[PDB]
RNA sequence: GUAGG
């Protein structure tokens, strides 16, 4: 992790210089070594997740309670306007509303209905700042967890059938991009632990 | 004290007595599981457990010999120490100091050593097993195929479908009897290939790549004969496997039972997995050229 | 056996060599079809003829019976049973009940 | 003339699930395959194909054909 | 003059120094080891030239260091004065054919001398056949060609390290002395503000006890060390005093459990460190330590001295004190600093000679202990040098090194280049060195000392990234074991025609300039500003006359393989690595052609490799035939070179050899007479050159798949021979002998149709899967004929005979014509191993044509699997009707950042169609005219040195001035793109397309090898689960991740069958097979066996693993 | 299959599992290549190497399976029983 | 919230996006146990991991018995530790550790209930996930009477 | 060991 005072001054069209080429291989070999290690570590991590994530299978049609989770439906609302959350998709889409929402004295989104583009856009237009979505964390199921709390499956785009193994799909999704991450601090900066 | 309470209560609630700490009669592995299988060339193949058992029984014999006659305390005590060393090496070789290196090039295997780790029993021969009715080959790109079609080479197909092609050949009277059918398929006549072309359709095959990061590794497809010696594959699904075409061998399996092929047609079919399970977006629409 | 052969993944040399005690399903099912066809072909013959040949070759029980040994339960004399065994040899050796069994060897 | 020829959505709405559809179609496929493999006993419990069939056919395809027709019915014990 | 065929050169700078012999590394090292006439001749040549060189041969040295053995009485001695060799008994061809280790006799004159007898008895004795290495460089053992690869290991020396401990919040300094052979010792200063010793890291202790145990007194100790407070604190806190007290205390600590003994402890210390035999410091180690510690001429060979220990202590304390320059103990002033292990001033290479010498040394150590034991148990006057020595350890050790040793590797023979490369590798993996699990980030990465000592570009891509690397182009080996690099001398700003060889530490002091830097017409620099490199890998420039050394050739950092790739400068290193790794796998073809565009060094790479056959004399050829070529020098010596023809290589490719020279043509020494595989006119040719165009095409080149015309299938342009050889053995078993015969039992007639009289396949008879090659029958076996089979025999009247068929058959999925058959027999004069009575080898050969599935790749790393071969018409053909022979997906070349190939393709089109440049007055035209590459006829090859290649301006000008191929029109546009007419539709393509000629290589990852299938096959004995591998019909393993995916799908039943029915359940396999053949439905699965085996294993360990049901016991 | 109870195996349990015991380090004869007596690979405790074939030549047939011949005491059965049967060593 | 935010921002650093339910399942898993404190009335040890369900059952039992409950504090441990301390010995053995888990199971004399997946892939029975569930598999199949009326 | 993934 040491930057050079004299950077490369030529394009691969123009053709590097011999010294420049030597300096380039420095980083490239290091990157290759890092990838070989990152793949190994990612495989290990995936095994740990999938083993710890087992035994979580959907074994009930509908939850027993009503307690939900508070999520920010819209954020960074500039002055005189309402702006939806930047990364709303990963968070609140495909989630089950624990209870109905009334903003003008009329129900807008009915309960136990998944949320897509149209419904979220409507709620944002109405101007509600937050939302209460059902989720596994507050789920109260005598056996495992219920289908409603986990909400619709992303892959099938439909409500999760009973008996689906959610743990293994969770582990696989978490583990797959580990090889793709390949992120590291560019330079220690000459300081350790900062 | 808290740690001790745990163990004593565990002993007390269990009906078994603690005296099992001191085993007296050492079991022995059944002979087959530790085979002294004959090897061509006058040589022999032996599992190290045979050597460990030889060591322990030999030392027990010598201790019996000493105890029979009047012997000093030093020698009998050393002998009992030796017996304890042999037994411990049998259960665990290398749990204390240098292991019993046996031939000297490497340590000797032990029972516990067999049940542990990457090469152990559990993680290599109970959660992953080799399987009959499978194959492997390089995979090449064939555009004209449909989303449900993959091109199996001829030889791989015929080897894969030997019971079925044989059954149809005898049923169609192309072969006289079963032995004649086997000889016929081994010979490889055009009639065999035609029967095969008849039997493969409407029978799923699971294509599958090696890393299998996420559930889009295993994908069912309809078979379809094609010349050459390489699997063909539908270019849209390639990015689900993360499979490039520099060169990449992809395994093929068969759902043998009726229930298995029902699962292949309904669940693992290649036309019902457009969306990557991670975040709910299209994944089966690659982008390199089209 | 527990020696490294080639790479660590290849591991023990034990894996490389096949066994012999394994029942090859191909040969076993070949034998089963041979058994079924042979029993059917015997049933093609007369009841007594098939029975005497089966006892002469132990098709019901692992030990074949000698000619005189067949002439106790059936009540036939050793030469009578010898004669009809020869006639069964004649009856089976026709081209009729031979095409199916030729391919089984 | 292919796996996808019976579309899945009708079967799904018929059986109200994905896995129940699999086990149910597989049970029907097993039943019909047992029927064709009778070779002479003629057991009354066994039932022939309700839909027309080809000279050579995979049983589970006929099972799925029956389900898509919707004529065959299921009921849990 | 006529060394190589003419090839146009685009080089811009002249190269004074010629590349050395590419294979010097192995041949010269083994030459030193043997100490034959060649080594001594080279030694005297160096001496008269003034060059330093070890004057003592290896073998005689290892004999000499073994002192004559002395008993407890010291009465007797054995002197091993002179060693010698004899010519090998077996010819190299004979050794290869008959499976004999190519060795020679090695004798030595042992002289017995006993003072009690007062007599000297000389006798010559023979230690054993010594594995020799042939001139081509490979150890022939057991008929196979193996090679020992050089090993990178840290040199013996004193190594200093600095680090930071977060808990301490302060710097920590340590030192370690790495001996060549002895036990290791370390010296850590201020771990907790105090200094301490690590005598093999046995127990905690101080330094004061050590010094006190030595003869050095506290008074002189503090006098020398009164200037640094840390040592004073250590001394004062040390309560113990006196040499005896410290000595007994350290002895107790090292070996507790017994009362201390003064003399025993003293002898222990002498043995550990002062004993010459026990502590061994190589000459290199001694050489290194003195420079590091600055001691002026210590003992040239000898163990460490207390002087050395105190000097290291002084260096360590000076370093921790913050002082950076200090007087060396009994030496000149020196910088005191920490040193990085990565720098090759500390790294060293163990060439083949030193490795073999080390194993011979171990063997002679075994011999010494054995003979000492014998003398301790032998009577006087009955002792002879012939009788007392046992030669078993030496022969066994050298044998144990060439078989079953990582550094002794199978010689790849895919092509000459893979040859040379596997010769020159520096395998850091190995015994007494860095291991795979031991690897870290630091060792793998490149270091600024790599220039000239290792090609940083190329290495295996697998987990052993960078650990293995090829030698640099000009690298030569320091006699100690470092790698030197040649540098041109620079004085007062003029480059001089003198070369000096500099090592990994000498190079640091000076400043090294750049080769590509321009020079004036005179020897002075054209520009005051010149880029230079300096200590620590710094790249700062220094204008004006300041440098003293500069690189001789631009390609100093690139090994041979990486030096092949033209236009490397324009390539990302990642893809250059891919290409270099993929340049060692090209298979030769029927007809080889040198590349049209490529580096000008390929000729040397082909020449030095032994595949080519060159003449040793300068005469007139007398007879030219395929089998043999006869030459006659003017002196009168006649020599007939026998050309190997269609003999299997290591990887199974033909080693066919052509002939080039005519009948009466004059020859010169070293001139090439016959090309080897993948060779043409003495030049490397690893593939062919195809006309090629960049454009997508109906997805048949999607994701970098390739499309190639059927014309390559038509003209055998890409066709490779493949020779497979496998054998069978007749062995006398317990029951009886096995027989080879045409009378195979229980078979048809036509199967044994083409066989020989004795039951062997004739020559020329094509074979298929199931064909009988050699008929073999078991002697007998106990046959209890079954009731059903009994009846069947009775009906058909056939006799089942105890002899059983065990004949050889073609393994499944094969094809070929038999080309040769060899038989060895016991009773005949030929020797065989025990038991085996006759051995038969059969050669089956085919001509694999380029087909779908064959891998294929360009030099720059564009590799793909052929996905379709259209007829010659569907090719998008060009204006004059020339079809394109291969299509490529352009989407690669931006993302892969490897635009070298576009330069290559344009230059290839340029090379195919000659150019004329005369009187153009253009800068590029002037550059070609001065270079001389102005007038070029079509098809004549060209050279683009790796870093002095063609500039884009030159390409543009030449393209604008290409000779008209036809109709007086230039067919490619100045842009480098031409008009393509679609073959299928016929409409001209909307815009022009790029087209040219690029070299392409047929790799050895062929489909035919990889293809595999299994209905049902053999099974493993310990656990019934099917075995693996292709040679034994193994089914593909179902991995744990695989079952996780299946669990995710929820498809339980498919998992259940894939786990139980299709393997791991003996009772279910036969049942399912009968069910499928009978058409009956599949039965319910049974319990797997492996759980049963596991249960027995847990039960064997006193764990009562009991399967129990909810209602009492369970049923299984 | 309902539960895999595991726990301490007492000496009585090991004796109960054992169908006999082992007394020698003998494995096979160098010449007959056959199992020795009362040692490792001892057919008298584990089982016949060949299917329904005893050691002493007395019985080699499948018909009269399920019996012990007093000559070598081998219980004629399928060879697979060797994969299951186990003995013990007394210290 | 902190865990989901941290992991999500790390992933979004590259750009890959993962739905938050997947994380929520794992974070639920890591939080499952509770460290018991003041285990006077409950009669088991103080200061050890206990399953949340087990803790609730014990507290309900003791309060029903009239004695005051023993206290508990939610405690977080890495996935490895929670995985090892699982009621299923077979699954834990199938994990990285064998000798210790085999030993402590043996001394404990704990019978493995086969509820779960990995242990049921060991025995080779049908996994209770997807097609293998009891409700799905117990169905019986027969056509309608009008079917036989037609043919 | 060494190549490909
Ligand atoms: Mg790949
Ligand atoms: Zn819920
Ligand atoms: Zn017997």
């Amino acid at each position: 992790n040491e930057t050079i005072p004299r950077p490369i001054k030529a394009s691969f069209r123009e053709g590097l210089s011999v010294l420049e080429y030597f300096i380039s291989t420095h980083g490239a070999r290091k990157g290759l070594a890092d990838t070989a290690l990152r793949t190994a570590d990612s495989g290990y991590l995936t095994r740990r997740l999938v083993d710890v994530s087992q035994d979580v299978i959907i074994r009930e049609e509908d939850c027993g309670t009503e307690r939900g989770l508070k999520l920010p439906i819209a954020t960074r609302d500039a002055d005189g306007t309402l702006r939806k959350a930047e990364d709303v998709e990963t968070s609140v889409y495909a989630r089950m509303l624990a209870e109905d929402v009334v903003i003008d004295g009329k129900v807008i989104a009915p309960a136990n209905v998944d949320l897509g583009d149209v419904l979220i856009d409507a709620l944002v237009a109405h101007g509600v700042e937050e939302v209460k979505t059902r989720s596994i964390l507050t789920c109260e199921s005598q056996v495992g967890t219920c289908a409603m709390c986990y909400g619709r499956s992303l892959a099938t785009g439909k409500l999760v059938d009973i008996g689906e193994a959610v743990g293994i799909i969770a582990a696989q999704s978490i583990g797959e991009p580990g090889t793709q991450l390949t992120m590291r601090t560019f330079h220690t900066g000459g300081v350790a632990g900062d | 004290a808290l740690k001790r309470l745990k163990v004593v209560s565990a002993f007390l609630q269990t009906s078994n007595s603690p005296k099992g700490m001191v085993l007296d009669c050492v079991p022995v592995i059944p002979p087959d599981l530790r085979p002294m299988v004959q090897l061509d060339g006058g040589r022999f193949a032996t599992s190290d457990l045979n050597d460990l058992y030889r060591r322990v029984i030999n030392r027990n014999n010598r201790l019996k010999r000493l105890l029979d006659l009047g012997a000093p305390e030093i020698i009998v005590n050393n002998e009992k120490r030796m017996l304890q060393e042999a037994v411990d090496a049998l259960f665990d070789n290398g749990r204390r100091g240098r292991p019993v290196t046996g031939p000297g090039n490497r340590p000797l295997k032990s029972l516990s050593d067999m049940l542990k780790g990457k090469q152990g029993r559990f993680r290599q021969n109970l959660l992953g097993k080799r399987v009959d009715y499978s194959a492997r080959s390089v995979i090449v790109v064939g555009p004209q195929l449909k989303l449900h079609q993959c091109g199996l080479p001829k030889a791989m197909a015929l080897e894969l479908f030997k019971p079925f092609v044989m059954k149809r050949l005898v049923d169609l009277n192309h072969a006289q009897n079963i032995k004649s059918a086997k000889r016929m398929v081994e010979r490889g006549r055009t009639v065999v290939y035609d029967v095969l072309e008849e039997v493969i359709a409407e029978h799923p095959v699971l294509l599958n790549r090696a890393p299998t990061l996420h559930r889009l590794g295993i994908q069912a497809f309809e078979p379809q004969l094609v010349e050459g010696k390489a699997i063909q594959i539908h270019p849209l699904v390639c990015t689900a496997f993360n499979a490039d075409f520099d060169g990449d061998q992809m395994a093929v399996h068969l759902p043998l039972s009726a229930e298995a092929q029902a699962e292949a047609r309904i669940l693992m079919l290649s036309s019902n997995n457009i969306l990557k399970p991670a975040d709910g977006r299209p994944v089966t629409m690659p982008t390199q050229d089209m | 056996l527990h020696t490294p052969l080639g790479e660590d993944g290849d591991s023990e040399f034990g894996d490389l060599i096949e066994d012999s005690e394994a029942v090859v399903p191909a040969d076993a099912v070949s034998f089963t079809l041979l058994q079924e066809q042979l029993h059917s072909v015997l049933d093609t013959l007369s009841e007594r003829e098939a029975g005497v040949v089966s006892m002469r070759f132990g098709l019901t029980d692992g030990q074949p019976k000698t000619l005189d040994e067949i002439g106790k339960v059936y009540g036939v004399t050793r030469e009578r049973i010898r004669q009809i065994e020869s006639k069964t040899m004649s009856k089976l050796r026709h081209p009729s009940r031979s095409q199916v069994l030729r391919d089984y060897l | 003339e292919g796996i996808i020829n019976p579309p899945i959505d009708e079967l799904l709405e018929a059986t109200d699930s994905k896995y129940s559809l699999v086990i149910y179609a597989a049970k029907r496929a097993r039943q019909i395959n047992a029927y064709y493999s009778q070779l002479g006993e003629g057991l009354l419990e066994y039932v022939g194909p309700l839909v027309d069939t080809h000279v050579h056919e995979k049983p589970l395809s006929i099972a799925l054909r029956e389900i898509n027709a919707g004529l065959l019915t299921s009921e849990a014990i | 003059a006529s060394t190589a065929p003419l090839r146009i050169s685009f080089a811009k700078i002249k190269e004074p120094l010629e590349v050395p012999n590419l294979l010097a590394l192995q041949t010269e090292s083994f030459d030193w080891l043997l100490g034959n006439d060649a080594w001594k001749a080279r030694v005297e040549s160096a001496l008269e030239s003034g060059q330093d060189v070890p004057t003592k041969s290896g073998l005689e040295e290892i004999f000499e260091e073994i002192s004559p053995i002395e008993d407890f009485s010291g009465s007797m001695s054995l002197t091993f004065r002179d060693h010698r060799f004899e010519p090998p008994k077996n010819s190299i061809d004979e050794c290869k054919d008959r499976d004999f280790t190519y060795a020679a006799p090695l004798f030595v004159t042992a002289e017995f001398t006993n003072n009690e007898t007062g007599e000297i008895k000389s006798q010559t004795v023979f230690m054993g056949d010594f594995p020799l290495m042939t001139n081509k460089g490979t150890f022939v053992i057991n008929g196979t060609e193996r090679v020992v690869v050089s090993q990178l290991v840290r040199s013996p020396g004193v190594y200093f390290d600095s680090s930071i401990d977060k808990t301490s919040d302060k710097d920590i300094f340590s030192a370690k002395i790495i001996p060549s052979r002895g036990a290791w010792l370390e010296m850590e200063i201020d771990k907790r503000d105090m200094v301490g010793v690590r005598i093999d890291r046995k127990r905690k202790q101080s330094v004061t006890v050590l010094l006190k145990a030595l003869g050095w007194t506290t008074e002189q100790i503090l006098e020398e060390f009164g200037e640094y407070e840390s040592m004073r604190a250590t001394l004062e806190k040390d309560h113990t005093q006196g040499q005896d007290d410290a000595l007994l205390d350290i002895y107790r600590k090292l070996r507790p459990g017994e009362p201390p003994t003064r003399e025993a402890a003293q002898t222990l210390l002498e043995n550990l460190y002062f004993n010459p035999k026990r502590y061994d410091l190589a000459k290199v180690g001694r050489y290194k330590v003195n420079k590091k510690l600055g001691a002026d001429e210590p003992l040239d060979a000898g163990v460490l001295t207390t002087d050395d220990v105190i000097a290291t202590i002084k260096y360590l304390v000076k370093l921790h004190a913050g002082e950076t320059e200090t007087v060396g103990e009994s030496g000149r002033e020196i910088v005191v600093e920490t040193d990085d292990i990565d720098h090759f001033g500390n790294r060293r290479i163990r060439n083949v000679g030193e490795l073999i010498q080390n194993q011979v040394r171990t063997g002679l150590a075994r011999m010494e202990r054995v003979v000492r034991e014998r003398m301790t148990t032998q009577d006087v006057e009955a002792i002879t040098p012939q009788t007392l020595i046992n030669i078993r350890p030496v022969v066994a050790s050298i044998k144990e090194f060439f078989g079953t040793s990582q550094l002794s590797q199978f010689m790849d023979q895919n092509n000459p280049l893979s040859g040379l490369t596997h010769k020159r590798r520096l395998n850091a993996l190995g015994p007494g060195g860095l291991s795979r699990e031991r690897a870290g980030f630091e060792v793998r990465d490149v270091h600024p000392s790599h220039y000239g000592r290792m090609c940083p570009i190329e290495t295996p891509e697998g987990p052993n990234i960078g650990l293995i690397g090829s030698l640099a182009s000009y690298g030569r080996i320091n006699p100690f074991g470092f790698i030197e690099t040649p540098y041109r001398k620079v004085v007062e700003g003029q480059v001089t025609d003198d070369v000096d060889y500099l090592t990994a530490d000498e190079e640091d002091r000076f400043v090294i300039a750049q080769a590509n830097a321009a020079l004036g017409d005179d020897m002075r620099f054209a520009e005051a500003r010149v880029l230079v490199r300096r200590r620590g890998g710094e790249v700062d420039y220094v204008p004006g006359d300041d440098v003293d050394y500069m690189d001789v050739s631009p390609r100093q950092m690139v090994s041979v393989a990486t030096a092949m790739i033209p236009f490397l400068e324009h390539d990302d290193a990642n893809r250059a690595l891919m290409g270099a790794n993929m340049m060692r796998q090209a298979v030769p073809l029927i007809k080889s052609e040198s590349p049209l565009v490529g580096t000008g060094m390929e000729y040397r790479s082909a020449a030095d490799a032994g595949d080519v056959v060159k003449a040793e004399k300068a005469g007139v050829v007398q007879e030219v035939s395929a089998d043999y070529i006869t030459t006659t020098n003017d002196d009168g010596t006649y020599i007939t070179y026998r050309l190997a023809k269609f003999s299997r290589s290591n990887q199974g490719t033909s080693v066919n050899q052509k002939v080039i020279v005519a009948e009466g043509d004059r020859i010169i020494e070293g001139q090439v007479l016959a090309d080897g595989p993948a060779t043409e006119n003495g030049e490397m040719a690893l593939g062919k050159n195809l006309l090629v165009a960049f454009m997508p095409w109906e997805g048949h080149n999607y994701e970098d798949a390739i499309i190639l015309s059927q014309r390559l299938v038509q003209d055998d342009v890409l066709s490779s021979i493949h020779i497979e050889e496998h054998e069978v053995d007749a062995r006398d078993t317990k029951l009886g002998p096995e027989e080879i015969t045409r009378d195979i039992p229980n078979v048809s007639e036509e199967v044994l149709a083409d066989l020989d009289e004795r039951g062997i396949i004739r020559i020329g008879a094509e074979v298929v899967a199931g064909d009988i090659l050699v008929g073999k029958v078991t002697p007998k076996g106990e046959t209890e004929l079954t009731p059903e089979e009994r009846l069947l025999r009775a009906i058909f009247g056939e006799k089942a005979r105890e002899v059983r068929d065990t004949s050889l058959k073609v393994p499944h999925g094969e094809i070929g014509k038999v080309i040769g058959v060899r038989v060895f027999d016991r009773e005949e004069g030929d020797e065989l191993p025990p038991g085996v009575n006759q051995l038969v080898r059969v050669y089956v050969a085919q001509k694999r044509k380029i087909t779908d599935g064959d891998k294929l790749a360009g030099r720059h790393g564009n590799k793909g699997v052929i996905s379709k071969i259209n007829p010659i018409e569907d090719m998008p053909f060009l204006e004059d009707g020339t079809p394109v022979d291969i299509i490529l997906n352009p989407l690669a070349v931006p993302s892969r950042m490897n635009p070298g190939q576009v330069l290559e393709i344009h230059l290839g089109w340029l090379a195919s169609r000659g150019w004329d440049v005369s009187g153009l007055a253009e800068e590029w035209a002037q550059r070609l005219q001065v270079i001389g590459a102005d007038k070029v006829e079509p098809g004549t090859n060209v050279a683009t040195p790796v870093f002095d290649g063609a500039r884009e301006d030159e390409l543009a000008g030449l393209l604008q001035h290409t000779i008209p191929n036809r109709d007086g029109e230039r067919m490619v546009l100045p842009s480098g793109k031409a008009r393509l007419f679609d073959g299928r539709s016929g409409e001209p393509f909307p815009e022009p397309i790029s087209v040219g000629y690029m070299y392409i290589l047929k790799l050895h990852h062929l489909v035919d090898d990889k293809l595999h299938a299994r209905s049902t096959g053999p099974y493993s004995m310990i656990t019934q689960q099917p075995l693996g591998g292709k040679a034994q019909f193994g089914g593909q393993r179902f991995g744990e991740m695989e079952v996780w995916a299946l669990e995710a799908y929820g498809a339980a039943y498919a998992l259940q069958e894939l786990l139980t029915i299709k393997s791991d359940d003996v009772t279910g396999r036969v049942k399912v097979y009968e069910a499928i053949v009978k058409g009956e439905n599949i039965p319910e699965p049974g319990i797997p066996e492996s759980f049963k085996v596991l249960i027995k294993e847990m039960q064997s360990l006193c764990l009562n693993v009991e399967v129990l049901s909810s209602d009492g016991m369970s049923i299984e | 299959f309902d539960e895999l109870r595991i726990g301490l195996a007492t000496a009585d349990d090991i004796r109960q599992w054992s169908h006999g015991e082992v007394k020698k380090p003998e494995t096979i004869n160098y010449r007959t290549l056959k199992p020795e007596k009362d040692g490792l690979f001892c057919e008298k405790i584990f089982g016949p190497t060949r299917d329904w074939e005893c050691y002493c030549g007395k019985y080699k047939r499948v018909r009269f399976k399920g019996i012990i011949c007093e000559r070598c005491g081998v219980e004629v059965t399928r060879a697979k029983v060797r994969r299951e049967r186990m003995g013990h060593i007394e210290l | 919230v902190h865990l989901v935010g941290e992991v999500q921002k790390v992933y979004n650093s590259q750009g890959v996006s993962i739905h938050d339910k997947h994380i929520e399942i794992i974070i639920r898993q890591m939080l499952r146990r509770v460290t018991i404190i003041e285990s006077g009335d409950a009669e088991l040890l103080p200061g050890e991991l206990v399953e949340r369900t087990k803790f609730e059952t014990e507290n309900r039992r003791v309060v029903q018995e009239g004695g005051h409950p023993a206290s508990g504090r939610p405690q977080l441990m890495g996935i490895t530790k929670a995985s090892l301390a699982t009621e299923s010995w077979l699954s834990a053995a199938s994990f990285q550790e064998t000798t210790r888990v085999l030993t402590d199971a043996a001394i404990n004399a704990k019978s493995d209930s086969l509820i779960g997946l990995k242990e049921n892939v060991i025995i080779g029975k049908l996994i209770p996930a997807g097609t293998g569930l009891s409700r799905y598999r117990n169905i019986r199949v027969e056509p309608t009477e009008e079917a036989k009326a037609a043919m």
